[PDB]
């Protein structure tokens, strides 16, 4: 009797289970306006975190 | 206004977030040493690795906690307050007043004024003979926060064993060298306790529901020691 | 017009794109990830009694055998999946030639 190799059984599929996705950073105010007031007075904030 | 008095077995918390069921995990970690030696109050104060606040403050005199480098308007500053309903923690700067009392008209008993605030997080109060135990870290800006409620009735520094669960991990990492207390309103009942923490080496229990039960210094006396190394609660004869 | 600029410093990025997931299918060997836990196994229902703040679970030699998952909030056992060794059993050759 001879101990030739190894013996397994394969895996099916893949499986990616990241949390709910909630805190969306606004990007729809800034396009969805209708003004920009000027070019030489533009509105810019800091979107973060 | 300081008495000290022994640290008993007290300050123990969740070192991270696995669970265990009937193990003894030798944890390497900065902790409260046994039986040390705390400044009960009745100020200047600095951080160096950590605290252990044990404010009783039976009613609700003490609140509020300042913690950074100049505790003014110059350098980004921290604060927590948590009367009945909200709890805040703003990261902005704030010059503070001659006392750290609550005006109770608004906000110019505790501190001066207001300037650039930025982020903030909110949650519910932290409160939920009221002891109250935190414990504060900060370690690669993520400020870990620990706490444990037990109104329970006990001592003004009593015995017995309690481990203290998370809180919050805020991603901070301002400079925190320095810290002050605060209050709302000296010869008053501002029963509360101080410590610092230190790198050690403990032996925790844990039962099959999970909760830490029991644990060991492993540098107090010889037999701690040798019930450290042979990772058990009993010893035989030898 | 706008300015939508995406700068990328040495400060902690902490504004990132979203991460979609996929189902959860329960006995059967599969590849799996949780937040960042790569391992392969078969997923089952598990009786523990996690207190509301623990993630993982481990035994005494430290191998990861309890998952929480993110969306819905219960316990998953871990068992990897089937392996062993293979022997041959053989009269010689100079005899026959099944095995
Ligand atoms: C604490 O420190 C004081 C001196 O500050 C010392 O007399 C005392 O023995 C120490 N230990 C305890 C338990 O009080
Ligand atoms: C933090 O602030 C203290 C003064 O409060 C200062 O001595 C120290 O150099 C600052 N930086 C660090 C890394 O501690
Ligand atoms: C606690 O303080 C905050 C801000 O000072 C306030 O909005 C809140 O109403 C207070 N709680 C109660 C119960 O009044
Ligand atoms: C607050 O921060 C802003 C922006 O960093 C700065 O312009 C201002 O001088 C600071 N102080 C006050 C009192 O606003
Ligand atoms: C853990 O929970 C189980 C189920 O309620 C309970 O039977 C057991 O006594 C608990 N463990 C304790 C209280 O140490």
């Amino acid at each position: 009797i001879y101990q030739t190799s190894n013996f397994r059984v394969q895996p099916t599929e893949s499986i990616v289970r990241f949390p709910n996705v909630t805190n969306l950073c606004p990007f729809h105010e800034v396009f969805n306006a209708t003004r920009f007031a000027s070019v030489y007075a533009w509105n810019r904030t800091r979107i973060s975190n | 206004t300081q008495s000290y008095t022994n640290s008993f077995t007290r300050g123990v918390y969740y070192p991270d977030k696995v669970f265990r069921s009937s193990v003894l995990h030798l944890t390497q970690d900065l902790f409260l040493p046994f039986f040390s030696n705390v400044t009960w109050f009745h100020p200047v104060l600095p951080f160096n690795d950590g605290v252990y606040f044990a404010s009783t403050e039976k009613s609700n005199i003490i609140r509020g906690w300042i913690f950074g480098t100049t505790l003014d308007s110059k350098t980004q500053s921290l604060l927590i307050v948590n009367n009945a309903t909200n709890v805040f923690i703003k990261v902005c700067e704030f010059q503070f007043c001659n006392d750290p009392f609550l005006d109770v008209e608004s906000e110019s008993g505790v501190y001066s004024s207001a300037n650039n605030c930025t982020f903030e997080y909110v949650s519910q109060p932290f409160l939920m003979k009221n002891l109250r135990e935190f414990v504060f870290k900060n370690i690669d800006g993520y400020f870990k926060i620990y706490s444990k409620h037990t109104p329970i009735i006990g001592r003004d520094f009593p015995q017995g064993f309690s481990a203290l669960e998370p809180l919050v991990d805020l991603p901070i990492g301002i400079n925190i060298t320095r810290f002050q207390t605060l209050l709302a309103l000296t010869a008053g009942a501002a029963d509360y306790y101080v410590g610092y923490l230190q790198p050690r080496t403990f032996l925790l229990k844990y039962n099959e529901n999970g909760t830490i039960t029991d644990a060991v210094d492993c540098a107090l006396d010889p037999l701690s020691e040798t019930k450290c190394t042979l990772k058990s609660f009993t010893v035989e004869k030898g | 017009v706008v300015v939508l600029s995406f700068e990328l410093l040495h400060a902690p990025a902490t504004v990132c794109g979203p991460k979609k997931s996929t189902n959860l299918v329960k006995n059967k060997c599969v590849n799996f990830n949780f937040n960042g836990l790569t391992g392969t196994g078969v997923l089952t229902k598990s009786n523990k009694k996690f207190l509301p703040f623990q993630q993982f679970g481990r035994d005494i030699v430290d191998t990861t055998d309890a998952v929480r998952d993110p969306q819905t909030l219960e316990i998953l056992d871990i068992t990897p999946c089937s392996f062993g060794g293979v022997s041959v059993i053989t009269p010689g050759t100079n005899t026959s030639n099944q095995v």
